[PDB]
């Protein structure tokens, strides 16, 4: 149960969604970009916290923040 | 529901543990045109079948690790399910039937802040309040 | 002249007073 | 063909069917240990487990303990070690039973757990186990204490010295 | 000397309380303190 | 306001909610005594009750009994007192269980009794209790007998006299 | 002599194995060998 | 010169090899 907030500085480069190993992010239509897209995080209980989405965001001081919060059984990735 | 023939695999040690049938469990289901061999996300190698393939994995990251491997075999028809122990099977990937890199209609901006990240409020503003600085209904 | 045999036991029951007053306060701070 | 199969035929399970866990001899030995023997009340599971352990636990203290130098005092130091190890062990499984069986045990003791390596999943079954483990490990400790403090009297009767 | 003794008054009192607070009471205490950190909020 | 309430909010009940019976500390202590601990088989109720009593019952006879003058004989007189008190006590609760559980127990053991201060209302529950009380009060008596007849050997090892 | 002894090496070994194979192990063995001759074919 | 103390134990563990090879064969003949 992390918190992946997306800010208005996205450019719809789509790179944050590809890096996510757990499919937390996905693109929705938007208008504040030439791409007309913005990241959204509908599945954040699945967020593992790897911040691999933040490494891919190219906007300077990146538009997507993982906010490591209450860690549960699927946000810590336990197979046992 | 879910069905398919399991790949040729001699069984591993990295597979399902007691969390599989107690909390919940995942299943990736894909169709292959060829009888080739893929790397198991739980260590090892398995031979994927000719028709409908079914594989049980402990956590969702393994399924999308394997799903990202299937795209290197030019297979993009895989579906990831989530099996609760009581038995019902949810469809979770791809959630709308199209892959999340693609943009649909009807999807909603969820956890979107309509401000730059730079003007999140200071922690003193939300002092002794339920919210954090990053939800922050201002702007 | 060290303290007598009884003076040790007197301290034992006297120190039982802050022993329970600690329970007073630890539970009142809602453990 | 291959002797190492997937564990009960499911390749996705995190185990292997190996000569050590899935052999006709190895299954016959483990599944008839008192922890797993079919047909035992949990008291008889713990009673037989307890006595096997109280018996051998008095050994390592009566010959390499601090009291080993003398004879009558060595046996006391070995018995009480088995008393203390078992009492603290049976304290462990009373508080294990309290803290795991609280409505829906998170793990291998859930109602839908289907696990064979630990079949005591009830808290009616873990309480007779505690009594068996305790009374067993106490009687085993005493029996190994009585046989050791009477060793000179017992060495004679297994040597025919008593005619 | 070859024993633990006490010239101080009530010298019998360390004889029993050093075993008590150090290897007789803690396992009951660690059991009580264990039952408190692992109780359901139902 | 007032700290003394009607007993569980019913003014007509013949009791009071008082700091001695209805306190957070006092309820936590009594309701976790082995007589009342939730989650115990009746055997483990009696086993833990028994050992607490067999242990201390050997005391009042080995130091102010008739045999207190000697050493080896004092411990026998204290052990057998705990043997006799417990055997007659466990005789008492076998015949208590026979004579109260006879179809509809007149009193606090009726089916519609809803009494918390005595939860053993079955005669399947009072028979494991008898076994626990007996085997407990016997083991406690022996353990306090073994620790007392070996007191000189035990006084040395808690004084470091055994190096 | 008035005892069973052994001049041979490891003379302690008959001391324990004559009780073992003759009156300590057989009743476990006759119990295991009993459970095998009286098992249901289900 | 009788055989040494250790030579008896060496025979004990050596004879454990046909002790298990008898189990090999008795169960393979389907007891
Ligand atoms: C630090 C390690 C350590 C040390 C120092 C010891 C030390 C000792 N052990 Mg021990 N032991 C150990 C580890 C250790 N053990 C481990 C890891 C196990 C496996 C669980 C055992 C299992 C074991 C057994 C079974 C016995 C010992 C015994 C002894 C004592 C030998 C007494 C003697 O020589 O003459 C005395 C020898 C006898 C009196 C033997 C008489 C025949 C007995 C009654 C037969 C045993 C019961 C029989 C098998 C019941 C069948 C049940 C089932 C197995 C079929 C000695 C103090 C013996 C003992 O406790 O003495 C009372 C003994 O019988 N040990
Ligand atoms: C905090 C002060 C303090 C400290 C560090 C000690 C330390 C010690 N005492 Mg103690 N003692 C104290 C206060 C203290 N005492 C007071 C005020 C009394 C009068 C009743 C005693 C009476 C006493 C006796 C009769 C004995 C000792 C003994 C000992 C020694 C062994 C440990 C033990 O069994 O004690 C047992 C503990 C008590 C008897 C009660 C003391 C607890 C005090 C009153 C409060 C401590 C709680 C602390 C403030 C909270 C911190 C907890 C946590 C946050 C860390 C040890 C050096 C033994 C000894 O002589 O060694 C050879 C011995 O048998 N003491
Ligand atoms: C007429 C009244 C009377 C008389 C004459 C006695 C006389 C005696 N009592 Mg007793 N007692 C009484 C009433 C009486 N008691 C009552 C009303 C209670 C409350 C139930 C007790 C509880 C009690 C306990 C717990 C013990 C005694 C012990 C003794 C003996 C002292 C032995 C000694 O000095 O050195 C020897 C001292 C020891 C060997 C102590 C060693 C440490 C022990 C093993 C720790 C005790 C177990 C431990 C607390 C387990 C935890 C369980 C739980 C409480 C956490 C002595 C013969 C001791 C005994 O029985 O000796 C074996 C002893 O431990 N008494
Ligand atoms: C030969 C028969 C026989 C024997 C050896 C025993 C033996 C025993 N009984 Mg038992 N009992 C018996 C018959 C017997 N009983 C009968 C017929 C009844 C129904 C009334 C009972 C009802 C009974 C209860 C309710 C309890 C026992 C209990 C016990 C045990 C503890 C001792 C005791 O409390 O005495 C009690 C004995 C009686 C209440 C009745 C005894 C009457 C029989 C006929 C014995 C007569 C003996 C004879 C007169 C003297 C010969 C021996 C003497 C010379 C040494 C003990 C091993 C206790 C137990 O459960 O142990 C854990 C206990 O709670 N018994
Ligand atoms: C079949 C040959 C044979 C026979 C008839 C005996 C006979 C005897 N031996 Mg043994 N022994 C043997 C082989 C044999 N031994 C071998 C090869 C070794 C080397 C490990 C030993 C080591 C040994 C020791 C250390 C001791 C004996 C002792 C004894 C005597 C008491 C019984 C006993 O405890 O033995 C115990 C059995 C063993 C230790 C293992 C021997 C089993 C052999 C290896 C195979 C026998 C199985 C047989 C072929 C299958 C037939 C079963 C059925 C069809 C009838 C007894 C006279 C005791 C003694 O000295 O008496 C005073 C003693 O303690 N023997
Ligand atoms: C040279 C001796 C010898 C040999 C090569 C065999 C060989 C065989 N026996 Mg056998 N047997 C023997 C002696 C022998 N036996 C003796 C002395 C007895 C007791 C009189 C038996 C009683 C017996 C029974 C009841 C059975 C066999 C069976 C068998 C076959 C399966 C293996 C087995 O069960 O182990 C042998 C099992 C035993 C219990 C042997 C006991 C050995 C000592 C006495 C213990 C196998 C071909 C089984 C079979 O299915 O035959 C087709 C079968 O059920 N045997
Ligand atoms: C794995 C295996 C093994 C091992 C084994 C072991 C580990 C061992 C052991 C063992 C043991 C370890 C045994 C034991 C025992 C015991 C006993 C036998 C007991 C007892 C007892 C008793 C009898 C008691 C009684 C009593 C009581 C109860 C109370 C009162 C008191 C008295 C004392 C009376 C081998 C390799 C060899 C082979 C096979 C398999
Ligand atoms: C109320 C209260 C109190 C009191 C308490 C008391 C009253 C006490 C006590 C106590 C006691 C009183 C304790 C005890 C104990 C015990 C034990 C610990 C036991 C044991 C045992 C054993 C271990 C046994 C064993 C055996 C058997 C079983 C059989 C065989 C033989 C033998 C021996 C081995 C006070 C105020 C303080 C505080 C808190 C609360
Ligand atoms: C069945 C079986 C068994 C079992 C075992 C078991 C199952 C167990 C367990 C147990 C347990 C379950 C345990 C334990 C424990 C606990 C502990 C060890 C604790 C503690 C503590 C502490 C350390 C604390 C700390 C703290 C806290 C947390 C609070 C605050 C403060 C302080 C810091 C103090 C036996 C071997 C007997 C027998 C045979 C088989
Ligand atoms: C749980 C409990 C308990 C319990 C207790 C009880 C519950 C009891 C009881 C009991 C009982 C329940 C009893 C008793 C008794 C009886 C008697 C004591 C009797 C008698 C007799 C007589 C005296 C008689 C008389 C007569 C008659 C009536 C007939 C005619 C003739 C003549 C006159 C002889 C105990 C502490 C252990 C442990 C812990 C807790
Ligand atoms: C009665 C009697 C007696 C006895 C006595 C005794 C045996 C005792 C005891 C006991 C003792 C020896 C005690 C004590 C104590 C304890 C204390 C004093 C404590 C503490 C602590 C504290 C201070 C706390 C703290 C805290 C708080 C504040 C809150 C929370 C956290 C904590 C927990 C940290 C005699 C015979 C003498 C006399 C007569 C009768
Ligand atoms: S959050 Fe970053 S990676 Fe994702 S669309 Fe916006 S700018 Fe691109
Ligand atoms: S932290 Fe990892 S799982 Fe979570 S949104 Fe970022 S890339 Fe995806």
């Amino acid at each position: 149960s992390h918190t992946v907030k997306i800010y208005d500085t996205c450019i719809g480069c789509t790179q944050c969604v590809r890096a996510c190993p757990t499919d937390v992010l996905e693109m929705v239509p938007w208008d504040g970009c030439r791409a007309g897209q913005i990241a959204s995080s509908p599945r954040t209980e699945d967020c593992v916290g790897c911040k691999r989405c933040e490494t891919a965001c190219p906007t300077d001081f990146l538009s997507i923040r993982v906010y490591l919060g209450a860690e549960t059984t699927r946000s810590m990735g336990l197979a046992y | 529901t879910l069905s398919g023939q399991t790949p040729i695999f001699g069984g591993s040690t990295g597979g399902l543990l007691k969390k599989a049938e107690v909390e919940e469990k995942y299943a990736i289901t894909w169709t292959s045109p060829k009888e080739q061999v893929f790397e198991m996300p739980t260590g090892g190698a398995a031979i994927m079948r000719q028709g409908q393939n079914l594989l049980y994995l402990a956590r969702k990251e393994q399924c999308i690790a394997l799903g990202g491997q299937l795209r290197k075999f030019k297979i993009t028809d895989y579906k990831i399910y989530r099996i609760y122990p009581n038995g019902e099977t949810v469809y979770i990937h791809p959630a709308d039937g199209v892959f999340p890199e693609k943009v649909n209609q009807g999807r909603e901006k969820v956890r979107y802040n309509d401000r730059r990240i730079g003007q999140n409020p200071s922690p003193s503003k939300v002092k002794f309040s339920g919210i954090a600085t990053y939800d922050a209904p201002n702007s | 002249m060290s303290i007598s045999d009884t003076q040790v036991y007197i301290a034992l029951v006297v120190a039982l007073v802050p022993g329970f007053l600690a329970w007073r306060l630890a539970t009142e701070l809602y453990k | 063909n291959d002797i190492i199969k997937p564990f009960k035929g499911d390749p996705c399970l995190g185990n292997l069917s190996t000569p050590i866990n899935d052999s006709p001899l190895a299954k016959a030995f483990i599944n008839n240990l008192p922890a797993y023997r079919k047909g035992l009340t949990p008291f008889m599971r713990g009673l037989e487990i307890g006595m096997a352990h109280g018996y051998f636990l008095v050994g390592p203290e009566v010959v390499i303990g601090p009291l080993r130098e003398s004879a009558h005092g060595a046996n006391l130091s070995g018995l009480i070690t088995a008393i203390y190890i078992a009492v603290s062990a049976c304290l462990g499984i009373s508080i294990f039973a309290i803290t795991t069986f609280q409505g829906n045990p998170k793990g291998s003791y859930s109602s839908y757990s289907k696990d064979s390596l630990r079949p005591l999943r009830t808290r009616e079954e873990w309480s007779q186990l505690n009594g068996g483990i305790f009374l067993g490990a106490m009687g085993g400790a005493i029996f190994a204490y009585l046989l050791l403090e009477n060793f000179d009297a017992l060495d004679a009767i297994l040597r025919g010295a008593v005619n | 000397m070859t024993q633990l003794t006490g010239d101080y008054a009530a010298s019998w009192l360390p004889w029993i309380m050093i075993p008590l607070v150090f290897y007789i009471l803690p396992f009951p205490v660690f059991a009580i303190l264990f039952l408190w950190i692992q109780k359901e909020a139902s």
